[PDB]
């Protein structure tokens, strides 16, 4: 199991990150001010 | 005047502020010229 942190990103364009997008789903998407981290719990 | 001051929302000293008020940082960079 992995998280992902797409950094340097207000996710809220991040949902079309473009191959792989099994992890958009989340549904505990965070936001930090390092970026925004998906597949983590806080 | 080198304890904490806890009317800040940062929890600073006085010789603190002013060591930080008298360095200007250039192109620091947050969450967002670049
Ligand atoms: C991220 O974007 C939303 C709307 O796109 C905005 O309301 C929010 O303030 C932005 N984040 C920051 C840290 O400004």
């Amino acid at each position: 199991q992995v998280a992902v942190l797409y950094q340097g990103v207000n996710c809220t364009e991040v949902p079309v990150a473009i191959t792989w997008r099994v992890y958009s789903t989340g549904s505990n998407v965070f936001q930090t001010r390092a970026g925004c981290l998906i597949g983590a719990e806080h | 005047q080198i304890l904490p001051d806890p009317s800040k929302p940062s929890k600073r000293s006085f010789i603190e502020d002013l060591l930080f008020n008298k360095v200007t940082l250039a192109d620091a960079g947050f969450i967002k010229a670049q």
